């Protein structure tokens, strides 16, 4: 009855939708659940993201522009040379730091670990 | 959550009103008494 | 020759990765595995 | 527990699932800032205030797994009762039926 | 029951050199090195206790 | 077997990332939970 129970709440939480819980509903990122019978029992399909082909870069807690501390409002800062990105944490889509995707509060100095780099607009260019 | 806190004396049940209670005690009272270590652990556990 | 042998357990293998304090590493590619879980 | 908590303290949580991604730990915690709904900016502002926090919460801790009255009781009754159940079982073989 | 819930991740991880966590002070819960055992001084405080 | 199956799963989702699940892993908003070792047993410190 107790894996009874543990059963129907896998069937509950990972066939009836998407577990944020880890190592619940599969080795890895959850992203669906196939049930099939069987015996006395019910064998689950767990499939799940894995990533893999990792690349080490260098990464700063903020970006310092004209004063103001620049913080990610998605994903990491990253850099392998010269050029600055920002990504999500779990791919590597390297995208240039811009204001859209970049969250400004409070100055450059109460931070540690601070980089400087030309943080873009996208409105200057067009006017 | 809970259920009725029991509990049995070793006496009223297999002793009654019997005279030999000391030859039914000291041959078979300590099975009574690991009962009852197992129903006030039962009735801690309730409350708990 | 082949017998009966007694070792230790080998409680992994050693993975050596550096904490750094400016370092940063993201996947480049992922891989889709499915899992199969048996429950009475 | 020792390769868990270098996962942990190194990795971050990437060690559970993929392959142990490092992470600097200023930036793991504000990553885990990040889950409760506070913004990663309120801990990069505060970190010597977080820092010395977390140092004095891991003291008390110590502190209070030091006093002797621990709460180590619920582990200590599962030896006790094991121990009980056996010295029972051979009073009861010193029984005579 | 102590292997699945002490060994669900099967990698193990060497200490990494105890610098520049943040501030972060993680002397207490992670094995000194003083002594050959892997055991942490709030896990010699337990296992004593 | 219970309470390792309780212990497990908090091993699996305390440690080794963060927990959604408000007063599971902790008293208020989850962090991380550093595992330690236990004479049959394991003793978490879910800092929160
Ligand atoms: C890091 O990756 C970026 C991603 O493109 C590289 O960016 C190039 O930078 C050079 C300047 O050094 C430009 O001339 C190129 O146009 C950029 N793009 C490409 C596709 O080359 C950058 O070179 C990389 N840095 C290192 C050190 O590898
Ligand atoms: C990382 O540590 C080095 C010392 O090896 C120090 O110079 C640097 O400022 C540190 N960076 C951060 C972001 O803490
Ligand atoms: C960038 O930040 C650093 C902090 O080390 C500071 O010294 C520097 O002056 C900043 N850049 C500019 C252009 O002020
Ligand atoms: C990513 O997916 C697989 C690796 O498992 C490979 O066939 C594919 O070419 C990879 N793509 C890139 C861009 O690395
Ligand atoms: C970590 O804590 C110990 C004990 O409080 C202390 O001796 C040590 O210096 C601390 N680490 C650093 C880098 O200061």
């Amino acid at each position: 009855r107790a894996s009874a129970n543990l059963a129907a709440t896998k069937m509950s939480e990972c066939v009836l939708g998407q577990s944020k819980r880890v190592d619940f509903c599969g080795k890895g990122y959850h992203l669906m659940s196939f049930p099939q019978s069987a015996p006395h029992g019910v064998v689950f399909l767990h499939v799940t993201y894995v990533p893999a082909q990792e690349k080490n870069f260098t990464t700063a807690p903020a970006i310092c522009h004209d004063g103001k501390a620049h913080f990610p409002r998605e994903g990491v800062f990253v850099s392998n040379g010269t050029h600055w990105f920002v990504t999500q944490r779990n791919f590597y889509e390297p995208q240039i730091i811009t204001t859209d995707n970049t969250f400004v509060s409070g100055n450059c100095d109460v931070v540690i670990g601070i980089v400087n780099n030309t943080v873009y607009d996208p409105l200057q260019p067009e006017l | 959550v809970s259920m009725t806190k029991t509990s049995v004396d070793c006496t009223m049940y297999i002793c009654g009103d019997s005279t030999e209670c000391s030859n039914l005690l000291l041959q078979y009272g300590s099975f009574c008494t690991q009962l009852n270590r197992a129903l006030t652990g039962i009735a801690v556990e309730q409350d708990k | 020759s082949q017998s009966i042998i007694a070792y230790t357990m080998s409680l992994g293998a050693e993975n050596s990765v550096a904490y750094s304090n400016n370092s940063i590493a993201i996947p480049t590619n992922f891989t889709i595995s499915v899992t199969t879980e048996i429950l009475p | 527990t020792s390769a868990l908590l270098a996962g942990t303290i190194t990795s971050g949580w990437t060690f559970g699932a993929g392959p142990a991604l490092q992470i600097p730990f200023p930036m793991q915690m504000a990553y885990r800032f990040n889950g409760i709904g506070v913004t990663q900016n309120v801990l990069y502002e505060n970190q010597k205030l977080i820092a010395n926090q977390f140092n004095s919460a891991i003291g008390k801790i110590q502190d209070s797994l030091s006093s002797t009255p621990s709460a180590l009781g619920k582990l200590q009754d599962v030896v006790n009762q094991n121990a009980q159940a056996l010295n029972t079982l051979v009073k009861q073989l010193s029984s005579n039926f | 029951n102590t292997q699945e819930v002490f060994a669900q991740v099967k990698q193990i991880y060497k200490t990494p050199p105890i610098k520049d966590f943040g501030g972060f002070n993680f002397s207490q819960i992670l094995p000194d090195p003083s002594k050959p055992s892997k055991r942490s001084p709030i896990e010699d405080l337990l296992f004593n206790k």
